[PDB]
């Protein structure tokens, strides 16, 4: 799918996406991140053939800060890149009611399927 | 080597790849493309054995007629509908040149006879950078000019390409042939869904280049270029064995690990349109270009090869090599499974 | 059509050709590359001149200083290679196989 | 059931922050109370299946596999030291955890909702056990086992993957009851055979079926204790979930297609019958058994009875239990003595003496005991298999008698008659091994008064 | 401590310029360590000129 | 003339008795072995496999068994005093029916 | 650390630390000839420092603590084993020879870096090249399977090639029987036992091919035996020995900055020390060396990165 | 190429017959002399006349496959008279495999071609039947 | 003390871990106030 | 016979001889650059006018 819009340049998250609710606080993708960025933490710790576990706090506290971080952003322009795709479709459905008809739905007392059973 | 030079010249390549980006004129894409060989030249022979200067010159040579091909194209395209703008093309002849031109600047089955040979006698710096940002590069230029090609072309190279970097990797044990036969492969995995959904190319180049960053910064931290050094690596440093296990099991491409959302997200928008036994031959392929990553996890980390002794007095020194970005690239490389609808992150 | 450009393309062809296959000498083979950058340049130019698209005329002067600079490259390369042998031969290249 | 996965993933530092000559017990006991924890879950009832919401649910099928892999894990998780307990203890914890991360993967695939979830759970089961057995398969060709494990099992599984993008982009999401619920009976293309095929073929590998059965024996000889059980029980057992499930689609075309199949599994029960009367090498021949016993397996689901379903799960779940203990007493003697073979370590009435109780009881309930689990398993599949054909029953009864004899040859070979007075070296038993024994064969006695548990969805 | 290893045969095995023997393979050659060539030293003498009585 | 290896004769077999006669399973670390014993059979089997067989032995209606066994006593007993006979065949009504004519 | 391209753009060149008493001497002789007397005496007498003898245990006396690891770990060389049975099939020899070579190459990148930082002219005895001149000597002894003389001539053509040769060398010369002589009024028995045509080899190589190769090369100071302090004519004729050839006329900043930036991260230097080519008489089973791993780990000073190591600091690991 | 597999396609299954088979015989021709194209850009035979005997070579073995491919497939119309089973291809593939097998003059070559000439064969007449598009939809 | 003359580190300095702390911890008061700002928008448009 | 040495001899055996075969002679090329252009121009030709991809 294509831009929609990428006129008007690349904004990286636009002002509408403020009109949708972010992610919230404790959310779990983002506590996933952050899951992550302490593992992450913890395999640099052990790269190097210090300590695991210790000595590398400040190293753990900027990776998992900056991880959480990169993932809000992330999922704000996930959330803002879902909403339009949303908007866009059911715009396109109110646009056009003729290509789309709506199946005229028989009930079950006479819709007929054969049986082929198995013995 | 001046470190003010290297940094410039890292300035230039940067700046190249960003002119192929970014301009809507034909004739500054390929500055960009020659800018970018003119920069990449001197990243190759940084040493100074003949073994550099061969591969730069069959380097040169390849990537030379590859970007005339591409002013060939061009000048074609003005022939007929005339306009500097990055569009539809207005010839399938124009295109089949052009398609052929970025195959051969790319790297593609019938054209990739010079990637091996050239990764075999480079540093791995010089090899890094030149097939993160050659891979790159003209991926930009076939996500603009794809409305307006012959399938057959993209098709049977991509089907090529896949089938050649699989059979080619059996018989190779230089670390460098193996990942330059990786190469070949996803790039015709990159190519393969250029025209139904772009978007899976493009994350599909994210994922690969941060498993090549991940594979030459575990192959920086130690310099070896046979398994049997690898082996000598796992004598005298146990955490970069079980990293070479996860990180070559993710260019493997298992289901609990990274490297199967960029196989498994092609399949599923490769098969909502209705070609099915393209997609099980390409997928049986990605079965068979796995093996020489076994067989180098097995040599590495799940069977011990027998030893040289002065790993007993290399055991007194740290490693105290430096990393560039190892941890973060890793942890991204493989734990990127449940992130799936990060897909929408880049469309 | 202006059947000029029908010959123009022919020698590009024969150029193309005569890049690929070379048994002797690698400096044939950027001769003739650097005949193919002339072939592009003429056909550009001639229709350039034909169509009178002034304002971007900058592609003959631009494509000839950059592919002559790139030519440029591709002679240091071989005096590099010329000085790591006797000779500049297609052949003594049997290291670094496949 | 996310409570009963947590404290599965909250079980992975518990190994690692417990320091030395602790491990141990702190892992067999939270893993034990885990099993408290799962034998908790049982409280399906009637009409519909248990929601374990939205992501997740279970029928009365997944139920007893899942109990039965949470209580299989603490049986393991003590089986697997002596050939590693004096190893290195960063590797230990390694191997304890991937042990942990194994089970982990294992309930993640039975409890699923979504074929594609299973799928990627099924593949993340595959993985773990593939390094478990390579690293400590203690044998010159675990290389080999783990090398053709892996190949047949991708290159057969792959085509699933597929078939079941296929079905999700056709068909609406993957829910089991929107599976259900919505299915139309889909006619005799050719497409639909080989889609059929590519389904039923992956589970065929993972069975495995007479035409794919190599994959087995070289994976189990060649193999630890630890990746040996798990391999049997739960992965054999996990791949005829998968079948239980994935058989609700395609039923018109299964009639005139499955005929085959059942023929290859028939001749395959008894060929392997008889491939496992006269080999060498003691542990093969409970790899053959499980060979023969899922063929029969196979057999039951391929014909669509709910009597053969009944049968199924019985057969899973007690074939389950009765070849992990035997693997454990073949763990037990070569523990003993280092020959792995059969003929060489005789005698074993005299000295062991009460664990010839235990190779008595394990080679009965391996010979179909009528009151066990294994008989009513095998006697329901029987009477479901000559209600489909009535010629059928001669190959039934013939891999009985079969059965019955290597399974008592096994019992009167190595443990009948004459100490060869040249071995001189074996101790008297421990009580961990009896310990395990007894974890054994208890809840087999138990399910065998109260069976009216394991039976299948179609109660 | 009876887990089998691979050993100096296996080793070898996984060795050579490529991995599978062939009728002709012999002649594919291993590459050397420091990846440099012992170059070709091509200059046994300078350039020794006889200016004569011209 | 050559050996290819500097290795111990391989293995060293250590007998896991003969230094502990009261040794369980496992290494002749005395006190964590009785607590190896202690755990798997009190927080193993005395706490697990008797309780366990308390709380399978009976639970709520399983497939609701017993339910539909009184469930059908009452239905028996209702149609035989209504006098239409027991088990009314064609579940579905035969007047709820829109058959395909032909 | 404060180095790398950073310090080489505040800090412009390395060429401000020179000259004429930063250089590399090295006095090589036989053995118990060519000694540390003469290289104390011209130490102390041009201001410039000394690297002693390059035994076993050198590479854990440089660095870590100051007590010599024992030969389990070090080892497994057993000099006095080498000079007792230079014939034992178990291999001695050569593990010996492979280890004192990697023991010269670091000493020599030591020096190589205590020369580069801030001087102030450093003095070597018995390097590299009398290393493989000492290995061919005692192959024309004949000890050493042919092979394994193809192993270490393949180690010398990867380490050698990338680094520059000493300045210059004074090579002492003490006939056959005066060595004998001295080793006699030494008194080690083990030592004792060696015998005269292996030094008369040693002497004939050493005099028949690493005096023509070194050729402007590390340029040449020849001295008699007792031509010993004599300080005045050895300090003298450093004085005036017009340095006139060999490569360290062309660096000129670049190449210097380059040898910095590899003798340090000294694994680098050790990258190319196991080739390998498994060598039959060397290498060493999985168990063993596993064992060996862990008992080193078992080691209260060595464990998990000394800079890091508990039990002598730092109390910084931030609670 | 092209217009000979369209050719081949349009003629009817059915028994329009020995058309079919030079059409056949036009097909391994060239794809012989794509493989000989590539053997030959990859080989150097030297000498020449070695090279135009290893492309007379390759292909005569494939316009051979080609030729009793498409003579087996229109005696199989012939006889069977059903224009639908791929059992009539699996004849055909294995009797090219039988011919790969002869004119390399082994068995088990000729058995394993066989059987993977025969599997493709029917997959390709099975396609066709149902109908199984070239390539690409290229649409969504 | 029992390191023979070369340390190369086990003294921290203290820029490097002031800076790193200061900056994370900016990062914090950062997105938690860019939290504020995006929930405080949501709840006045709609 | 009919389980380990036939079975071993369809399943595996056919599949990884053909795949060393494949290998053997496709990554196994000697070192030279004008069969490697000869071999583009081929390539150019069988897409030009054997097979055509422009009509
Ligand atoms: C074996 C390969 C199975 C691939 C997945 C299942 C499948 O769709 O097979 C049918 C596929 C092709 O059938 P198909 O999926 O194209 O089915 C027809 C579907 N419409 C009508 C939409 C075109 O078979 C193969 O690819 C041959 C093997
Ligand atoms: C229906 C389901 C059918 C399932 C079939 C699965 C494929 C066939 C079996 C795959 C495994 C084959 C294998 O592992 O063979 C062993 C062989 C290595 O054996 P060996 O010679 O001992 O090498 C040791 C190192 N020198 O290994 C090799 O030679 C590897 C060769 C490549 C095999 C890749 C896997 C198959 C790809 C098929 C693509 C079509």
């Amino acid at each position: 799918m294509t831009g929609r819009q990428a006129r008007a340049p690349l904004q990286f998250l636009p002002d509408e996406a403020r009109s949708l609710p972010p992610p919230k606080l404790t959310d779990p993708r983002l506590a996933y991140i952050g899951f992550l960025g302490y593992c992450s933490g913890l395999i640099d710790n052990a790269i190097r053939r210090r300590p695991v576990l210790s000595a590398g706090l400040h190293r753990q506290f900027l990776y998992i800060t900056s991880f959480v971080f990169v993932g809000y952003y992330l999922l704000k322009r996930q959330d803002y890149m879902y909403a339009v795709r949303d908007h866009d479709m059911f715009s396109y459905i109110k646009s056009h009611p003729e290509d789309f008809p709506e199946k005229d739905k028989k009930t079950y007392r006479e819709v007929f399927e054969e049986f082929h059973p198995v013995r | 080597m001046n470190p003010i030079i290297l940094i410039i010249i890292l300035m230039t390549v940067m700046l190249g790849t960003i002119i192929v980006m970014i301009s809507t004129h034909w004739l500054l894409i390929w500055i960009g493309f020659e800018m970018n060989m003119l920069a990449i030249i001197p990243i190759m022979m940084k040493k100074h054995n003949p073994r550099a200067t061969e591969a730069s010159t069959k380097y040169f040579l390849t990537q030379s007629t590859a970007s005339m091909l591409l002013m060939m194209a061009i000048i074609i395209n003005l022939m007929f509908s005339g306009q500097w703008t990055v569009m539809k093309l207005f010839n399938p002849m124009a295109s089949m040149l052009m398609t052929m031109a970025l195959a051969m600047k790319l790297g593609m089955a019938p054209f990739h006879f010079w990637v091996p040979e050239v990764t075999q006698g480079i540093p791995l710096s010089s090899g890094l950078i030149l097939l993160t940002w050659q891979k790159l590069a003209p991926m930009s230029v076939l996500y603009q000019i794809l409305p307006s090609i012959n399938l057959d072309l993209i098709l049977t190279l991509s089907i090529l390409s896949i089938t050649i970097g699989g059979w080619g990797g059996l018989n190779q044990t230089q670390l460098r042939k193996i990942m330059a036969y990786s190469s070949i492969a996803h790039m015709g995995w990159m190519t393969a869904v250029l025209l139904y959904n772009p978007t899976m190319t493009l994350l599909n180049l994210i994922i690969y280049i941060i498993m090549t960053s991940t594979m030459f910064t575990l192959f920086m931290a130690n310099s070896t270029t046979t398994t049997l050094s690898l082996s000598h690596t796992w004598n005298k440093a146990p955490i970069m064995t079980i990293l070479v296990l996860i990180t070559l099991l993710s260019m493997g491409g298992l289901p609990p690990l990274s490297g199967f959302m960029p196989k498994w997200m092609i399949i599923q928008e490769m098969t909502k349109n209705d070609s099915i036994i393209l997609p099980t031959l390409m997928a049986i392929t990605a079965l068979l270009n796995l093996y020489f990553y076994m067989r180098l996890t097995y040599s590495t980390a799940l069977t011990m090869f027998p030893s040289t002794n002065n790993m007993k007095m290399k055991w007194q020194f740290p490693t105290t090599k430096r990393m560039t970005l190892l941890p973060t690239m890793t942890v991204l490389s493989t734990m990127l499974l449940p992130l799936t609808p990060i897909l929408s992150i880049l469309e | 059509m202006s059947l000029v450009y029908m010959n123009i393309m022919m020698a590009f062809t024969v150029s193309l050709t005569g890049l690929l296959m070379y048994r002797s000498h690698l400096m044939s083979s950027l001769l003739c590359l650097e005949g193919m950058m002339l072939s592009l340049f003429i056909l550009a130019t001639l229709m350039i001149l034909n169509s009178h698209f002034t304002l971007a005329s900058m592609m003959p002067i631009i494509l000839l200083v950059f592919a002559a600079c790139e030519a440029a490259l591709g002679l240091s390369l071989l005096v590099m290679v010329s000085n790591t042998y006797g000779t500049d031969y297609v052949q003594n290249l049997n290291l670094l196989q496949c | 059931m996310l409570k009963y996965i947590i404290p599965t993933m909250m079980l992975m530092p518990l190994t690692w922050l417990s320091k030395n000559s602790m491990i141990w017990i702190n892992t067999t006991l939270h893993s034990l109370l885990i099993s408290l924890t799962s034998l908790l879950l049982l409280n399906q009832f009637g009409d519909n299946s248990l929601n374990f919401s939205l992501t997740f649910f279970s029928d009365s099928l997944s139920t007893p596999l899942l109990i039965l892999t949470m209580w299989l894990l603490p049986l393991m998780l003590m089986a697997s030291q002596h050939h590693l307990s004096k190893e290195n203890l960063a590797r230990k914890k390694l191997f304890i955890s991937m042990l942990i991360l194994l089970q982990l993967f294992l309930i993640m695939t039975f409890t699923a909702t979504e074929l594609i979830f299973f799928y990627i759970m099924f593949e993340a089961t595959l993985v773990p056990t593939l390094i478990i057995i390579t690293r400590w398969g203690n044998q010159t060709e675990r290389l080999n086992a783990g090398l053709y494990f892996l190949f047949y099992t991708l290159a057969g599984s792959l085509p699933l993957l597929v078939a079941l993008i296929y079905i999700q982009n056709t068909m609406g999401s993957l829910n089991f009851l929107i599976l259900q619920y919505w299915v139309q009976p889909m006619p005799n293309s050719w497409s639909n055979t080989f889609m059929w095929l590519a389904c039923m073929m992956a589970f065929m590998v993972k069975m495995p079926l007479y035409g794919l059965h190599l994959w087995l024996p070289k994976a189990h000889v060649e193999a630890p204790i630890a990746g040996s059980m798990v391999l049997a029980a739960i992965l054999l057992k996990l791949g005829g979930y998968g079948m239980m499930r994935i058989t609700l689609l395609l039923n018109p075309i299964t009639d005139f297609m499955a005929y085959p199949f059942i023929m290859l599994s028939l001749w395959g029960m008894i060929m392997t019958s008889s491939i496992c009367l006269r080999q060498t090498d003691l542990k093969s021949l409970i790899a053959y058994s499980s060979v023969s016993h899922m063929a029969l397996v196979i057999v039951a689901i391929l014909i669509q009875t709910p009597w053969s379903y009944m049968g199924a799960t019985a057969l899973m779940i007690a074939h389950g239990l009765t070849s992990s203990m035997l693997f454990c007493l073949a763990n037990s003697n070569y523990e003993r003595v280092h020959s792995r073979t059969m003929i060489l370590a005789r005698g074993l009435q005299t000295l062991l003496p009460l664990m010839a109780a235990w190779w008595l009881l394990a080679s009965l309930t391996n010979l179909a005991l009528p009151p066990s689990i294994n008989l009513i398993g095998e006697l329901f599949v029987v009477m479901s298999t000559f209600s489909w054909s009535n010629i059928t029953i001669i190959l039934m009864g013939l891999n009985m008698v079969i059965t019955a004899l290597y399974s008592l040859y096994m019992l009167i070979t190595t443990q009948r008659g004459k100490h060869t007075h040249h071995i001189n070296n074996i101790l008297p038993s421990f009580t961990r091994e009896n310990a395990l024994m007894s974890l054994h064969m208890l809840p087999l006695l138990l399910l065998s008064l109260n069976p009216k548990i394991i039976l299948g969805p179609l109660y | 401590a009876r887990q089998w290893q691979p050993d100096v045969e296996w080793a070898e095995q996984y060795g050579g310029a490529v991995m599978y023997p062939t009728k002709e393979t012999a002649h594919w050659k291993p590459p050397p360590w420091n990846d440099v060539d012992p170059p070709k030293d091509t200059l046994v003498s300078n350039l020794t000129l006889n200016f004569g009585p011209q | 003339p050559t050996l290819r290896w500097q290795e111990d004769p391989e293995p060293e077999d250590e007998n896991l008795y003969e230094k502990n006669p009261d040794s369980h399973g496992y290494d002749k670390d005395p006190a964590v072995d009785v607590w190896n014993m202690r755990v798997v059979f009190f927080f193993g089997f005395s706490i697990v496999l008797v309780l366990g067989s308390t709380f399978v032995a009976y639970l709520p209606d399983y497939r609701m068994q017993e339910w539909a066994r009184r469930e059908a006593e009452r239905l028996v007993k209702y149609r035989e005093a209504h006098g239409l006979p027991l088990m009314e065949s064609n579940c579905f009504d035969p007047s709820k029916i829109q058959l395909p004519e032909d | 650390l404060q180095y790398g391209p950073l310090a080489y753009i505040l800090g412009e060149k390395t060429t401000k630390k020179m000259t004429e008493n930063s250089k590399l001497i090295t006095v090589d002789g036989n053995i118990c000839s060519g000694k540390s007397k003469l290289a104390k005496e011209v130490a102390e007498k041009l201001g410039l420092k000394h690297f002693p003898e390059a035994g076993i245990h050198y590479a854990d006396s440089t660095t870590g603590d100051g007590k010599p690891l024992p030969v389990r770990f070090s080892g497994n060389c057993s000099l006095e084993k080498f000079y007792d049975d230079p014939k034992s099939n178990d291999g001695n020899s050569y593990r010996l020879q492979a280890w004192l070579y990697a023991s010269r190459l670091l000493q020599y990148a030591d020096a190589l870096e205590h020369l580069l930082s801030t001087g102030q002219g450093v003095v070597l005895e018995r390097s590299i090249y009398s290393d493989f001149v000492f290995l061919e000597a005692m192959y024309r002894q004949g000890f050493i399977r042919k092979q394994c003389v193809d192993h270490y001539n393949q180690v010398k053509k990867v380490t050698v090639c990338e680094y520059l040769p000493p300045h210059v060398v004074i090579y002492v010369d003490v006939p056959v029987s005066e060595v004998q002589s001295r080793i006699q009024k030494k008194g080690n028995p083990h030592e004792m036992k060696i015998t005269s045509a292996y030094l008369q080899d040693i002497e004939n190589v050493y005099k028949g091919t690493f005096l023509p190769e070194m050729s402007e090369k590390c340029e040449v100071l020849q001295y008699s035996a007792w031509e010993a302090e004599d300080a005045e004519k050895v300090v003298e004729d450093i004085q005036y020995l017009k340095y006139d050839k060999g490569p360290w006329l062309d660096q000129d900043d670049r190449k210097l900055h380059n040898l910095r930036m590899l003798v340090q991260d000294k694994l680098e230097v050790l990258n190319y020390t196991s080739i390998p080519v498994f060598l039959p008489e060397v290498t060493i089973g999985a168990h063993q060396s596993d064992r060996v791993f862990q008992e080193f780990t078992e080691l209260p000073g060595r464990k998990y990165r000394a800079g890091y190591n508990e039990d002598v600091g730092d109390k910084w690991i931030w609670l | 190429a092209k217009t000979l597999l369209h050719q081949y396609w349009d003629i009817p299954e059915g028994t329009e017959c020995h058309r079919k088979t030079y059409a056949a015989t036009s097909i391994g021709g060239a794809s012989g002399l794509v493989v000989s194209a590539y053997s030959v850009a990859l080989k150097t035979p030297t000498s020449f006349l070695e090279g135009v005997a290893r492309t007379g070579r390759y292909t005569f073995t494939a316009a051979a496959i080609g030729a009793i491919f498409g003579l087996t497939s229109c005696i199989s119309a012939q006889v069977r008279e059903k224009p639908d089973d791929p059992l009539n291809y699996l004849i055909g593939g294995c009797a090219g495999g039988l011919t790969l097998g002869a004119r390399t003059r082994s068995y088990g070559i000729g058995a394993a071609a066989c059987a993977y000439m025969g599997l493709t064969a029917a997959l390709v007449k099975m396609g066709q039947l149902e109908g199984w598009k070239v390539f690409a939809e290229p649409k969504v | 003390k029992f390191y023979i003359q070369e340390p190369p580190h086990g003294s921290p300095n203290w820029l490097k871990v002031g800076l790193t702390l200061g900056t994370s911890a900016f990062l914090w008061i950062y997105l938690i106030k860019q939290h504020n700002e995006d929930v405080l928008e949501y709840k006045r448009r709609n | 016979l009919l389980d380990l040495i036939w079975l071993e001899t369809i399943l595996p055996k056919t599949i990884s001889l053909a795949q060393m075969k494949m290998s053997t002679t496709i990554t196994s090329q000697k070192g030279l650059i004008k069969l490697y252009f000869l071999s583009f121009l081929i390539t150019i030709l069988i897409s030009t006018t054997l097979l055509n991809f422009h009509e």
